[PDB]
């Protein structure tokens, strides 16, 4: 119905962006909404009709056009770090009827990209205490020490994708949290059955998307570019 | 308008009752609107209330009472996955939806055996790092947060183990600091006092 | 109070001459215009001060964007409309919403579309449903039952929203809106056609224009026919009227709680 | 169905020669809503006309009225000049 593009991007401050959102419902109103932490979604611009657009609550270090029904452009000008949210576009067939979200965008402006790191993954066999007293074991997974937020974590038994048995953090934690720039940690359980971590043919791995710089973004450090990846780590049962 | 209101975060059982409320005050009013949304994913339409009445959809019941400015999202028998937030917006006479800041839903799993216990793994690479896990305790216990600013504890997280039909709670914790030793790691945590605490 | 409604209307013309817009979109308080939008100026404007100075520029920056959506609409569903009658050429479409609050303080809502100038559909608020003058009308009205919500959010509009709008706009009116214009009345005879009197009843300075006048012989009603002027604007924000028959006759007028007797 | 204006032409105030008034022309009853109204003395258009933007009728029809200062006299004969699609020439229609 709908889509946005990109769906996640880290930009420095003062740079140019332009969210796209395109529909195929026909739907004359078109709405961008920002949804940080607290707060509701909040209206940035929207359109009743193609040729025609309106301020919303939010409207300063944004722009939009609409010459199609189809796409409604959202730009930032000159990227500034408090323009880092989640954002939203929708549509309505009318204006008194429901709205219909698009994906969504997560958008990180920084001052610097010297700050962006990927994760480190590590997986952690099951306790043979647990074993022996529950008959279950549960393999515990750690991504530590990205910047900024956005990863998706994954479990992967013998080559295919698990989501039985799997708990992942719904939001990572600040490994300072005093700090501004504070890097992240997430964990991630997978419980399966002692005999089933018994059998030592048994692949296990834990697979993390993050998501980082591009091939266009510059990188003038010793450290390799911290761009956009999958960084792994597996156990065999025993 | 100028406000909605809904709480901030509720927290019910599996397989209870769970009322959330709403109340606006808007200049005028043109329809009120229930929305979902599971973290990190989009909003989704539930319900749309504009006279006065309690509309039913399968387990979802949304209610309007116009003259008291006050709507309800009513979810009965409360599975694991209505887990999310839950947004109320309000439609003004000038047509501007106004949404609420959101109610997080935190549902309690009915545990059916609890065996609490804190357990200590090993990494399988050579680093001598290692992880605290409280797993299997009831609904009822709450996880607090950490004392060092070097020791890492996670919230409590369900997991399903949907072939066993067998649900679990559990909460991590990790440090380099060591020092740090499992029989102290959830110590700042009110935990059961017949926590299995291996050798 | 008096009864006292608001209204209203939009109007599009498939292909206007040179001059005409495409799209016009007005409201009436009683008998007075309060906004104006088109397709030419494409902004929501006051015509009346007490709209202006009471309503801040939000409110015409939000209706304005409104009115544009509207107005693409409009054009659309009468491209619709020719489609199914198989017309060609320029063809009008009109719509009316309205309101009235009434002297016993019960309230009237109405809702009502029509094309080439005739009634094509009327709401019902009270069954909730679309009454269709022909078969190309029940073609629109069954799509537009198919939304329930909409049709539930016709009837909130109608009898809450629009009476609030009204009762608002009342208030800011009110030096206008409430006042009392009493009528200047005179009756004038003539010897007309060699045998017959005219006698004519004639009212002017009049506000608001609703007036009551008859002819009565004896105290009992007149069986003869009498003719009746229109009620006219006098152009200063008053109204004139009269009323006529032919030969103890006298004029009654009633206009705001006031009966008024010219004897002749 | 295309209905034909209603032309009324009369005056603010009960009329007297040598006292100064408003000559008012109210078109009534037309559709569709394009026609074209001029105030005219002894035939020739006045200039100095004031007018009300169109304005609507619950019957669907539409409604006007254009008047303009005047001081009526013996001598002076005041018209309205209506043209609209019903009408295959303009209608002039003179005051009582
Ligand atoms: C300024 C308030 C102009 N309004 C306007 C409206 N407004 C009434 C109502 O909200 C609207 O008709 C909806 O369609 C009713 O559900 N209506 C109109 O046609 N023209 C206007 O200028």
């Amino acid at each position: 119905g709908i889509t946005q593009a990109p769906t996640s991007q880290i930009l420095a401050a003062g740079r140019r962006m332009t969210l796209r959102c395109t529909q195929d419902m026909r739907h004359n109103a078109m709405y961008w909404y920002r949804q940080d932490l607290g707060l509701g979604l909040r209206l940035i611009h929207y359109s009743n009709t193609a040729g025609t657009t309106g301020k919303g609550e939010v409207p300063d270090g944004y722009s939009v056009s609409r010459a199609n029904t189809d796409d409604f452009p959202l730009t930032l000008a000159s990227a500034v770090p408090s323009q880092t949210s989640v954002y939203f576009c929708a549509s309505s067939g009318g204006t008194n009827n429901e709205q219909f979200f698009g994906p969504g965008t997560r958008l990180t402006v920084l001052e610097d990209l010297k700050n962006v790191f990927p994760p480190e993954v590590a997986v952690f066999e099951p306790s043979e205490a647990e074993i022996s007293h529950t008959q279950k074991a549960t393999l515990v997974c750690l991504a530590t020490g990205f910047y900024p937020d956005h990863v998706e974590l994954s479990w992967w038994v013998n080559g295919k994708e698990v989501h039985s048995g799997v708990c992942t953090d719904p939001q990572p934690l600040k490994e300072q949290p005093a700090l501004n720039d504070s890097r992240y940690a997430l964990s991630s359980r997978l419980r399966v059955s002692a005999t089933f971590w018994q059998n030592p043919r048994n692949h296990f791995r834990c697979q993390v998307q993050f998501y980082g710089l591009s091939e266009n973004d510059e990188w003038t450090q010793d450290r390799a570019k911290p761009v956009t990846q999958i960084v792994s780590a597996e156990a065999w049962g025993r | 308008g100028q406000n909605i209101d809904q709480p901030t975060e509720m927290t019910a059982t599996e397989g209870a009752i769970v009322q959330i409320n709403c109340t606006y005050q808007t200049s005028g009013f043109n329809g009120l609107f229930w929305y979902q949304q599971h973290a990190g994913e989009a909003p989704t339409f539930l319900s749309y209330n504009v006279l006065d009445g309690l509309e039913e959809k399968g387990r979802f019941s949304s209610f309007l009472s116009r003259s008291k400015g006050y709507s309800y999202l009513l979810l009965k028998e409360l599975q694991m996955k209505d887990s999310a937030s839950y947004l109320c917006a309000v439609m003004d006479s000038n047509y501007q939806l106004i949404w609420g800041a959101g109610t997080k839903l935190i549902i309690k799993p009915d545990i059916q055996n609890p065996d609490p216990a804190v357990y200590q793994l090993r990494d399988s690479k050579s680093s001598d790092k290692s992880v605290c896990l409280f797993t299997d305790f009831d609904s009822q216990t709450n996880v607090s947060q950490s004392k060092d600013s070097d020791v890492y504890i996670t919230d409590k997280c369900v997991l399903d183990m949907r072939s066993m039909d067998f649900k679990s709670n559990s909460a991590v914790a990790w440090s380099n600091k060591s020092d740090f030793a499992c029989a102290n790691a959830f110590n700042n945590s009110i935990i059961p006092e017949d926590t299995f605490f291996p050798s | 109070m008096r009864t006292h409604s608001l209204r209203y209307f939009r109007l599009g013309v498939s292909d206007p001459i040179h001059g005409v817009p495409e799209f016009i979109s007005v409201g009436y308080v009683d008998s007075h215009p309060i906004t104006t939008y088109d397709s030419v100026t494409r902004q929501k404007e006051p015509r009346a001060p007490w709209m202006a100075e009471n309503l801040a520029p939000d409110h015409w920056e939000r209706y304005t964007q409104l009115l544009r959506g509207w107005q693409q609409m409009f054009k659309v569903e009468l491209k619709r409309l020719q489609r199914h009658y198989n017309h060609s050429g320029s063809h009008t479409y009109q719509r009316m919403i309205g309101c009235e609050l009434l002297e016993d303080g019960s309230t009237t809502g109405f809702l009502q579309y029509a094309y080439d100038g005739q009634d094509f559909l009327i709401f019902n608020k009270d069954t909730l449903s679309w009454l269709a003058v022909d078969n190309v009308a029940h073609t629109i009205k069954q799509a537009w039952e198919a939304n329930q919500h909409e049709l539930l959010y016709q009837k909130n509009w109608l009898e809450e929203e629009c009476i609030a709008w009204l009762k608002r706009f009342l208030e800011y009116g009110k030096d206008t809106l409430q006042r009392t214009e009493p009528p200047l009345v005179r009756v004038n005879r003539k010897e007309t056609f060699p045998g017959v009197t005219a006698l004519f009843c004639k009212a002017h300075g009049f506000y608001p224009p609703e007036i009551y006048m008859t002819w009565m012989k004896n105290g009992e009603e007149i069986v003869q026919e009498i003719d009746y002027g229109d009620i006219l604007p006098s152009g200063d924000g008053t109204y004139q009227a009269w009323a006529s028959i032919e030969l103890l006759y006298s004029c009654h007028v009633e206009h705001s709680g006031v009966h008024m007797v010219l004897q002749v | 169905i295309q209905r034909t204006p209603k032309i009324q032409v009369y005056s603010r105030h009960p009329a007297e020669n040598g006292k100064s008034n408003f000559l008012n022309c109210y078109v009534s009853g037309f559709h569709p809503s394009d026609i074209e109204v001029d105030l005219l003395k002894n035939g020739e258009r006045i200039e100095k006309v004031e007018h009300s933007d169109l304005s609507f009728s619950k019957d669907w029809s539409f409604y006007l009225l254009y008047y303009t200062e005047f001081t009526p006299t013996e001598k002076d004969e005041y018209a309205c000049r209506v043209n609209h699609v019903t009408l295959s020439q303009p209608k002039i229609v003179k005051w009582d």
